RNA sequence: UCCGAUAUAGCGUAACGGCUAUCACAUCACGCUUUCACCGUGGAGACCGGGGUUCGACUCCCCGUAUCGGAGCCA
RNA sequence: AAUUAUUGCUCUUCAACGAGGAAUUCCUAGUAAGCGCAAGUCAUCAGCUUGCGUUGAUUACGUCCCUGCCCUUUGUACACAC
RNA sequence: GGUGAAAUUCUUGGAUUUAUUGAAGACUAACUACUGCGAAAGCAUUUGCCAAGGACGUUUUCAUUAAUCAAGAACGAAAGUUAGGGGAUCGAAGAUGAUCAGAUACCGUCGUAGUCUUAACCAUAAACUAUGCCGACUAGGGAUCGGGUGGUGUUUUUUUAAUGACCCACUCGGCACCUUACGAGAAAUCAAAGUCUUUGGGUUCUGGGGGGAGUAUGGUCGCAAGGCUGAAACUUAAAGGAAUUG
């Protein structure tokens, strides 16, 4: 059971049609210096710690 | 309106005209 | 769409893979990987004889996987089948041809394109129409965009293709004409001849088909497969 | 060490056809189209029929023989739209979950040199 | 009045363009007053390189891409969320975004 | 006379002997639109007739009814 | 002046309702929701309304996806102005 | 299969689909551009032949042979007409399925004439840059196409040269584009639509408020369809242009 502890560093900004999609950049807790963005459903502030059935999924930006 | 159908309809005219003056000459 | 069939006969079950053998398709002497694929076909019955029925069949597959590596990568080639016995049924060169989607990325605008075809037979008697196809390129150090020819380099470039190809081909009979494509030193020829015409990148050939076949000549073909 | 057929998947709109064949392709597996599975007459080409179209492909060649696949996809082409259907890319991704091994993905629609004509018109379909 | 200078279009100096059809409804167009986009995606699609690649031989070899041009209608153009209008001002813009 | 075929909601249509039987149209009502159209949601409506077989017939056999096609005629 | 019971009280009678389909209303903190009280209309009659207090959560702290409206751009042969 | 949804349609006689071929006719994609040639209409596969053309270079020749043009003449998209060939796609007409209050329309499926070609007519188009042709002058700027000139410039041949492709500078001719307004215009806009009340470089054609009307009649051309020329009676105070606010 690959369990992945990740803690935030930026709250990108809110996504999706109807606005309940956050984008958040997030760190790994171990093997740092390696990141990605995840989708994120509820509230999330700064230096929260996520937990992941899958490491490496780069959710699209808007830009 | 459309001039172009006020053409068309002119020249279906002129045959009518046309034809129905052959009848005398 | 499920209910929707009106009628289904004009007028008014046994399963058809138990009937069927696997044969493996073998590929010429002048390709790196002997062993291509697998077909289907029944039983050789009273009066289909199904090994006749599997005489024809043409199969295309990629370079790449017949030299195994990917350096070939668009590079299809089609083979043919033409003898089979002691299911290792024996297949020949059938024609080159180029995936699609390297075909459309070399093609870009700003740019002249430049197709050639000759219809040289070779010197077994097969008859082939080679196609070549090039590209102007943009010189380093250059300051405009496009990059175009002048229409009477297309000329030039064109007779010195259709001369190359046609000579290349003239004393090659199959199996070294197979053997130039594959590491692609016809193409180096033709850059060689026209790099004081025109720069002219990407001179990827194109695709190859045949026209005309002579008599089987059966011992030619086994002087392939060892 | 692998046994390989090609799938031509044939996904216009209004429908979509997957079809695996032998690789020298006289020999066919199992087609099933989006029609099939869904008695709508519209959602043919959705990408939901294509998925149930898909597995049904991937499952009948499991117990043929068959455990990789050569993808050819292909649009209408000739002198028609030549994008892919909606239902293109479902039906490539569902067989692949269903344990056939993919390679030589190559887009096979027909393109003309200019030829005859578009239906429609000189004015198009007004609408 | 006039409306732009080139009026709809890019001929000056041929007198005649050879008209292609239009893509959505097929509409007879000059090639040069067409509204060519050019569309070049990968063939499956930008986020499912896993499910392919995770059940693909030949490890990572091309993932390779579809290209094809597109040619629309002034009609077609503006329907499909494109080219659609802009101001008087940035009429005279030819710049692409 | 024989042979063969057809016969289920107001119309059309298909039936596994483990259910007095699905559907689209027509309507009953409720909905959604300024409004009118499209679209959605729960019902009522049905095996040509009569017998036999069968733990169980629309469904399997017999007869008749109406229709259709092909074949033959010494009171 | 109560007969088509004005209302209150007693006894007996003890019906649908087993949480409610397609849809649709209100709502961000003492707010929603539960509960009742005063006044209004009143000679009598609250299942209504206007206010008041008791107990008192969850979930947002955003978006333009549906709906509504505003501004700008755009077209007009309307100006009593679709 | 088709559509927003369907149905007409083809399907157990195997439709759709896959593979190997074969035939026919049309077309010339991507390259393809604020790019080229042509008097315009127009012209995009390779090659061979024939004749033609602009620009450039020119210390070659002639020598005013020139510009614009009533009359007259050549060419002239598509559609259409006559006669053969071809007749694959699309498809005026027509037939059908829908939609609709109606739908002989839009949408779907068929489908003749046509679409292609040879010989001959037609003589029209928003045939538009709605801007006649020739000549001179008036502000800058970069890009590009063709020719030419110069630079120990770059790259490749045989490091080397002549070359070919590039870079820089200049010049002729061309398709155009950007900024500004001494200037013009009613304005939109215009390097011409400027050098027009401070009104005159040369020349051809056309217009005189709106309808009737490009109609009637007469000619002339055409196989025809129709083309060119072209009124009057009568009627009317507005039509129209460009911009502004709603």
């Amino acid at each position: 059971t690959p369990v992945t502890l990740a803690k935030v560093i930026k709250v990108l900004g809110r996504t999706g049609s109807r606005g309940g999609v956050t984008q958040v950049r997030v760190e790994f807790l171990e093997d740092t210096s390696r990141t990605i963005v995840r989708n994120v459903k509820g509230p999330v502030r700064e230096n929260d710690i996520l937990v992941l059935m899958e490491s490496e999924r780069e959710a699209r930006r808007l830009r | 309106m459309r001039a172009k159908w006020r053409k068309k309809r002119t020249r279906r005219l002129k045959r009518k005209r046309r034809k129905v003056r052959a009848r005398s000459k | 769409a499920v209910g929707k069939n009106k009628r289904l006969s004009k007028g008014k079950v046994v399963d058809p893979f138990t009937r069927k053998e696997w044969f493996d398709i073998k590929a010429p002497s002048t390709f790196e990987n002997r062993n291509v694929g697998k077909t289907l076909v029944n039983k050789s019955t009273g009066l289909k004889s199904a090994s006749d029925a599997l005489k024809g069949r043409v199969v295309e597959v990629c370079l790449a996987d017949l030299q195994g590596s990917e350096d070939h990568s668009f590079r299809k080639i089609k083979l043919r089948v033409d003898e089979v016995q002691g299911k290792n049924l024996l297949t020949n060169f059938h024609g080159m041809d180029f995936t699609t989607d390297k075909l459309r990325s070399m093609v870009r605008k700003w740019q002249t394109l430049i197709e050639a075809n000759v219809t040289v037979k070779t010197s077994d008697d097969y008859v082939l129409r080679i196609f070549a196809i090039a590209f102007t390129r943009k010189q380093a150090n250059q300051v405009k965009r496009h990059s175009y020819a002048q229409s009477s380099h297309i000329r030039a470039i064109r007779k010195v293709i259709s001369e190359i190809l046609t000579k290349e081909v003239q004393g090659s009979t199959l199996a070294q004409l197979t053997s130039k494509l594959i590491p692609e030193v016809i193409n180096k020829e033709i850059e060689n001849a026209t790099k004081d015409i025109f720069p002219l990148q990407n001179i990827h050939v194109r695709k190859v088909k045949l026209l005309k076949q002579p008599k089987f000549d059966v011992g030619a073909l086994m002087a392939l497969h060892g | 060490s692998q046994v390989f057929g090609v799938a031509r998947i044939y996904a216009s709109f209004n429908d979509t056809f997957v079809h695996v064949t032998d690789l020298s392709g006289k020999e066919t597996i199992a087609r099933v189209t989006g029609g099939m599975k869904v008695k709508a007459d519209r959602d043919e080409s959705s990408p939901y029929a294509a998925m149930l179209a898909a597995q049904d492909v991937a499952a009948k060649c499991k117990e043929v023989g068959i455990t990789a696949v050569h993808v050819k996809i292909r649009a209408t082409g000739g002198t028609r739209t030549k994008t892919p259907g909606p239902g293109g890319q479902a039906a490539l991704r569902a067989l692949a979950r269903s344990g056939l091994r993919i390679g030589r993905i190559e887009d096979v629609t027909p393109v003309p040199s200019d030829s005859t004509r578009k239906k429609g018109g000189r004015r198009g379909r007004r609408l | 009045p006039k409306k732009r200078a080139s009026n709809g279009r890019n001929k000056k100096g041929r007198g005649h363009v050879k008209p292609v059809r239009c893509v959505n409804c097929s509409k007879s167009i000059p090639k040069d007053k067409a509204i060519k986009r050019m569309a070049i995606r990968n063939i499956v699609e930008a986020a499912a390189v896993r499910d392919l690649s995770e059940a693909s031989v030949y490890p990572e070899y091309a993932l390779p891409k579809t290209y094809n041009k597109l040619h629309y209608c002034v009609s077609c153009a503006i329907h499909a969320r494109i080219v659609r209008v802009r101001s008087r001002e940035d009429r005279k813009n030819r710049a692409p975004p």
